[PDB]
């Protein structure tokens, strides 16, 4: 009586209350982040080997 | 950019079409360059993670959609607490709710005579309005 | 040939105002406890009308680092910086373009920032969690006019790279 | 118990590979 | 969801896998190229040329059926991750404010649980009144409530000891 | 990719019906796996009357 049914709260009685959020962008920020480091890496990669074949360009002539 | 700068992808349209086979799981025109094929793995399961997350969500809230019914009993009342109820403020019902022996419907009054606010109406329009 | 220089050069010129106008205000809104417009460096109420700087940082440590990225808007203030620099190296390169490499190292840069910018947007709506603001949609306007313009800036350079093929054969 | 068969379909077919191979080797030595 | 080491696995098979590709392709005397073999790998990971050696094809058949299920399960998995959300407890046991040092825990400035943790023989209470005695900084609280508040205003990083009946009586408040 | 008439209405045979039947393992294993994140087991004499 005085501690369950005098209290204010119903719990281990509900359970789920159908968890109505869509998706949060937290479960796609770190995806978004790989993406970018992904396409920045590219990038740099695609720099240093066109750098590269014009200096062997230059070289060989 | 890329591929203009070392083709087939030369143009605005192929870039863009290689973008949107990539964005999809089916595809056209396979590139052959070390960068462009590794722009495309990035870009490409990143994309099939998104639409997986998509698939999954989906099915989730179909899962929701298809859960439990709503309130049939006065158990179903006694098993939830998110959806309010209450009777009139005075008359027999009060009394019948008071004087009850059983425990669920001895909780129900509990519930009911501790609510905040009170559930309790003057008239049977004051309780059509809550 | 001039008439795309020119308007690559007005792309840019708009890129960056609507980036400041990014950096200046209303880039958010969010009812606070009336709602309230944001716009990354402080906050203004619907009392009625007052003023401060709301983005205040604190109250695993990966939360800690997105908390630190996502302080004072570091990633969108280093894009329009460079944004900045790549329109100063465009407008050195229109007039009197002796050397002709400096182009695509500008629009590498520009391309750059451009998606430096767009993970600056994607930290700043990442640290959100109701209303979006006009300098968000302005930003986002920004970034499309910044890729046109990378495209057709990249475009100028393939066609003087073709007209120097064809005049150097 | 997915790693398992993988391994195995991948050992099965280098070892039918490998005897593929030598057979067509040794018919190739033997022929031209 | 799925994996959180067998993701390297899969890398690592990948590996293995276009080495086989290249083992296969690449020693006949078009397919050819350790690269090219490497891509077809990854094109034969995710969904989207075939190699016609009769040979290496079984693996990358038997590779195709194998990232199949591996994202069949993967959507499986995440379906069922984002269907149920059942939050757990990191802390069940008491045994568990001894196994970790993040989160900290700590008792009434004053009274007989002080005196109870003090006077203790058992090595784990030890540990923990010597825990809670060298503390940085101060845990003990000033009253009752004020310490409610120091968990309600922890965020899951602090907890309070006390007796059993009025822990249960503010569970249910 | 087949040119003739026969061989494509075979595979779009096949190959849709194939399609449902994986889609059907994934749907399944699905259930089967929100099976295995469903209630915990009997924890009070509460649970023992919910049974
Ligand atoms: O003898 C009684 N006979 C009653 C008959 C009826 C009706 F159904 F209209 F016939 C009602 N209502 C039901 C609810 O809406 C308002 C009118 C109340 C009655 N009451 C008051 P109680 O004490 O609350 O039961 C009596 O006392
Ligand atoms: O004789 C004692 N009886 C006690 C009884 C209770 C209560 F549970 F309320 F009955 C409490 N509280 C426990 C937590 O909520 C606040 C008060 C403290 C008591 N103390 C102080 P202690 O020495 O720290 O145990 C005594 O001395």
């Amino acid at each position: 009586k005085w501690w369950y049914d005098k209290g204010e709260c119903g719990a281990k009685d509900s359970g789920s209350k159908e968890k109505t959020s869509a998706l949060s962008l937290s479960n796609v920020a770190g995806v978004f982040y790989i993406l970018v480091g992904g396409l920045g890496l590219a990038m740099l990669v695609a720099l240093i080997e066109f750098c590269y074949k014009s200096r062997a360009e230059a070289k060989r002539m | 950019l890329v591929s203009r700068f070392s083709s087939n992808e030369f143009g605005i349209f192929n870039s863009l079409w290689f973008s949107l086979g990539a964005f999809m799981q089916q595809g056209d025109i396979s590139p052959r360059s070390l960068s462009g094929r590794i722009v495309g793995g990035v870009w490409w399961f990143f994309t099939l993670i998104i639409i997986s997350s998509y698939t999954a969500n989906l099915a989730a809230f179909l899962t929701v959609e298809r859960m439990v019914s709503p309130i049939e009993s006065a158990e179903d009342l006694a098993k939830q607490t998110e959806i309010a109820y209450g009777t009139l403020e005075a008359g027999s019902t009060k009394e019948f709710f008071r004087r009850s022996k059983i425990a669920v419907f001895e909780k129900m009054w509990t519930y009911m005579k501790s609510a905040e606010p009170s559930v309790f109406v003057r008239t049977t329009e004051e309780g059509m309005i809550r | 040939r001039g008439v795309q220089m020119l308007l690559t050069t007005v792309g840019a010129f708009a890129a960056f105002s609507l980036m400041t106008i990014a950096v200046g205000t209303d880039y958010w809104l969010y009812s606070r406890g009336v709602m309230t417009h944001s716009g990354l460096w402080r906050t203004c109420c619907l009392f009625k009308g007052l003023c401060k700087q709301i983005d205040h940082f604190p109250e695993d440590t990966a939360e800690y680092f997105l908390r630190a990225v996502r302080a004072s808007s570091i990633f969108p203030i280093l894009s329009v910086i460079l944004l900045f620099m790549g329109g100063l190296c465009i407008a050195a390169s229109e007039f009197y373009k002796t050397r002709h490499n400096i182009i695509l190292s500008a629009g590498i840069f520009f391309v750059s920032a451009g998606l430096s910018n767009i993970i600056g947007i994607i930290v700043y709506i990442s640290a959100n969690a109701y209303s979006y603001g006009w300098s968000f949609y302005f930003g986002a306007l920004s970034f499309i006019i910044a890729e046109m313009v990378g495209v057709l800036a990249v475009h100028m350079f393939i066609d003087r790279h073709k007209q120097l093929r064809a005049t150097a054969r | 118990g997915v790693f398992y068969i993988l391994i195995g379909g991948l050992g099965l077919a280098m070892l039918v590979a490998l005897i593929e191979f030598c057979y067509k080797s040794r018919s190739e030595s033997k022929r031209m | 969801p799925l994996a959180y080491e067998i993701w390297m696995c899969i890398v690592f098979a990948y590996i293995g896998v276009s080495v086989v590709l290249f083992l296969v392709s690449r020693f006949s005397p078009n397919e050819f190229g350790i690269f090219n073999s490497l891509w077809f790998s990854l094109g034969a990971f995710m969904r989207q040329i075939s190699p016609r050696s009769l040979s290496g094809r079984i693996v990358g058949g038997v590779w195709w059926f194998f990232t199949l299920i591996i994202i069949s399960s993967y959507t499986a998995n995440l379906a069922a991750f984002l269907t149920v959300e059942r939050m757990v407890s990191p802390i069940e046991s008491a045994e568990d404010l001894s196994k970790q040092t993040e989160i900290a825990y700590g008792t009434l400035d004053s009274g007989s649980t002080k005196e109870f943790f003090r006077r203790s023989k058992i090595a784990v209470f030890d540990k923990m009144w010597t825990y809670m005695r060298s503390a940085e900084p101060s845990v003990f609280v000033r009253t009752t409530a004020e310490g409610v508040a120091r968990v309600r205003k922890s965020k899951g990083k602090y907890a309070y000891l006390l007796e059993s009946t009025m822990n249960e009586y503010i569970e249910q408040r």
